[PDB]
């Protein structure tokens, strides 16, 4: 990459930045609303139709 | 409170002496001295970064990485352009630390001066007062060691350092070039060239003679005569403590170098601040994350608004470049300003006037200060001036080819009681009648305004 | 071998000790050495010119009319240009005026005796300038043959940017000082050494040989006259041996050349900007504009031919505004030459600070190319030894007889020549010699001064 950025086969001696890590991804976490619930509770109690 | 006052602007006159007919004059002479102290704060450099121009510009996204590659040109251009800046910030200090050494030094040890209170002494080390300063300004904290664990989440949450904020930006601040005890030895060395001063330029020989008695050969330097300088040795170390000691009351918003100090923090501060402002500024984009705009577009879309994206945010990378070439330059002349004082106002006395403290020029003292040196000047201030007669020389009335004038100093009409003769000598630093002696005078060529003195003079005696 | 981490020396001065008392030790040289330093100063920009009409188009009439619109930026452009232009030609005036001297020695072949002197001239320049002139990388030059080195009468391999300058409406303009009258001008200041002393040396001309003037400025360091007059072989020999060090010199460990190297690729650098930029699309279908022309309905031709005009005047203004700057640098680095001229070359100096650190002895200065080079000849201290010195003496049978050394120092002697127990000696070298009225001066006396009961010629009672 040092070399391509001086378009050279050949770079003078020096101390040079280099691109940095990107570190890591790692897995997802997420918070939503939960629990909303079809209530289908009324099929279990009483006589059915 | 009141209301407000309108005031005229104070003019102080200088005091008035007339300008006088024939062969004698007015002379104003000071009856009293202090000491003072002047200071200055002289910028060397400026903080060394680099920027990734890649992580600055993009998170890594791949799209961004596909189109960046049409401006990859661009980049080398401004790492090139940041990489010369910051050598040629080192070429400076390498610069001046070579004429900052000297070849040889004394010892520094407790209770040097003598009476001399020397608050400057290393605690054995900075100084006292070079931790005053840092004490004073308000820095963010150093990086390197710890560095990086002082960012991660094993630390306080209430950190707001642009110093971490550098591992998000794609930021590097390189580490200065000196670590700051060879730059405190530097200055120590700077401590221990003092005496010789005097004794020609001193280029090379090394008086090693205590520094109280450097003084009074200073003094003398400044035309202050010996006998009274004798006279007064206590005295004059203890005016020269108080002005020494008000140094640690120098230290505020008042003292204008201080001030100056204050900047150059600020000036390094602000623009890496800027930077992190723009990191958010949309160019009208749909955000100004690239995230987001992967998220909520279609990618024939979603390439535009990236470009549009990218556009700005290399527009404000050139800019900032520009804007720290400009710094470099001004810094690299601050710094040979600085090298010039070390060589005058530092390792000798000066007759300039102008540079160093405004009271003619007696020894000065320099210390390490954040991105600069500071110093520090002592002067002499005159005080109670009074008018009166001089002549411009004397000469025999019976052998007028032997014509004296004063060395040092000026011929004066006594008002003293202890000298029995008509004229006397006084230095040119105070007042303080002393007979004429061929050691306060040289022989001259004869004038028409010396007096005739038909009576006694001892040199000549004839 | 892999790389070694090291840690940074630190390079401690010699410490003296401090005594108490009346007396002193004191930390004087034994042996010493000439040698050199150099320094680049700038002093200008190449002054270049641009055709603001070729730049952005080459004749074609509907970009003439279109930039009509515009044309106003380009007297813009064109005036400032001229502008910093003239400064420049100021500032050369400026500086010769300080370099004329009214009345110089002849120079000829020998001249400065047992030393060398390479510096003179092959009667021309001179072969250290010509050597700078080989170092250096710099492009063939301009003006004759020209126009015709772009042609194609002449080879195939030329690659200069100059060919392309009458591509790009580029005009470089001559250098003002003209070499020949340049080359003059470094001899008249060669003309003015032998020499500065003898008072101010501002009216009148001492006219003395080369040698005679350097053992006057040896004398003005406090070198005794009794040593130079013992060493003057000694000294021409060690003067040769540091000046013959410029044969190594054009190095690129040499700052000095380096910076000479570096001001000429800057110049390179700001064409070669320039040139990569006429290939430059704004987004427009073709770098050319004649092509889009050829290849669009005149309607939409103008709106490709708009983007690339726009962009083609906003490179002008910033390179008008990177030369503007540069200039103005120029300028002030120019101040700096003439203060150097008018002080390191001039006179010996006693500010230390300017010039190379040793000291101060004669300096020179070479013509280089958009700029001047200064060559620093320098006094080198070497093996310090500590001897016992007194801050003066006097005689014991009367306090009022007080005398203190001019340019030296009382040491105890340590010489089996000098019957006395003190002796005189020279600041700048261990040369202790007997006490005599001519290197001392009465003084008001001081407790610390030696009280001497015995054998004082100054005064003899």
């Amino acid at each position: 990459q040092l070399h391509c950025s001086y378009e050279s086969f050949d770079v003078e001696s020096g101390v040079y930045s280099v691109s940095s890590f990107e570190a890591k991804p790692s897995g997802s976490v997420v918070e939503q609303a939960e629990g909303v619930e079809c209530d289908f509770s009324p099929l279990l109690s009483g006589t059915p139709p | 409170p009141g209301e407000m006052r309108l005031a005229s602007i104070a003019f102080n006159h200088p005091i008035q002496v007339d300008q006088l007919n024939s062969s004698y004059f007015k002379l104003s002479i000071p009856t009293n001295f202090s000491f003072g102290v002047t200071q200055e704060y002289i910028q060397t450099t400026i903080q060394k970064v680099t920027v990734d121009c890649k992580q600055y510009v993009c998170n890594g996204f791949q799209k961004c990485e596909q189109l960046l590659r049409e401006y990859g040109q661009f980049c080398s251009k401004i790492n090139q352009a940041l990489h010369g800046a910051n050598l040629r910030q080192d070429d400076s200090v390498r610069n001046l630390f070579a004429s900052v050494k000297s070849s040889q030094s004394s010892p520094i040890i407790p209770g040097f001066g003598g009476d001399f209170n020397l608050t400057l002494l290393e605690p054995v080390a900075r100084s006292a007062i070079e931790d005053l300063l840092f004490d004073k300004v308000t820095i963010a904290d150093p990086g390197y060691m710890q560095g990086y664990d002082d960012c991660m989440q094993q630390g306080p949450a209430s950190a707001r350092d642009l110093i971490c904020a550098q591992y998000v930006a794609g930021y590097k601040v390189l580490p200065p070039l000196m670590d700051v005890n060879m730059e405190a030895a530097y200055t120590s060395s700077l401590l221990g060239s003092i005496a010789g001063v005097g004794w020609t330029a001193g280029l090379s020989s090394f008086a090693a003679i205590p520094f109280a008695q450097s003084i009074f050969y200073r003094l003398n330097g400044v035309g202050i005569t010996q006998q009274v300088l004798s006279e007064n040795q206590k005295l004059i170390a203890n005016k020269f403590n108080q002005a020494l000691g008000a140094m640690q009351t120098g230290f505020t918003t008042t003292n204008e170098a201080f001030h100056k100090v204050q900047d150059a923090v600020n000036n390094n501060a602000q623009a890496l601040s800027k930077l992190a402002s723009e990191l958010s500024n949309t160019f009208g984009a749909i955000s100004a994350s690239i995230g987001d705009i992967i998220q909520r577009l279609d990618p024939p879309e979603q390439d535009a608004q990236i470009d549009r994206l990218i556009n700005g945010r290399l527009t404000t990378l050139n800019a900032f470049v520009a804007q720290q070439l400009v710094r470099s330059e001004s810094a690299a002349l601050s710094a040979q300003l600085a090298k010039d004082k070390v060589n005058e106002c530092v390792k000798a006395q000066s007759k300039r006037s102008g540079f160093c403290g405004q009271g003619t020029h007696i020894v000065s003292f320099v210390v390490n200060a954040p991105n600069g040196l500071y110093f520090m000047h002592v002067g002499y201030y005159p005080s109670n001036h009074i008018e009166v007669v001089s002549a411009y020389g004397l000469c025999d009335a019976a052998n007028p080819t032997n014509c004296i004038a004063p060395v040092n100093g000026y011929f004066i009409k006594t008002n003293n009681t202890r000298i029995v003769d008509e004229w006397s000598y006084t230095g040119s630093s105070f007042y303080a009648p002393e007979p004429i002696t061929s050691l306060n005078t040289k022989y001259v060529a004869p004038q028409v305004t010396y007096q005739n003195i038909s009576t006694n003079l001892p040199p000549p005696l004839l």
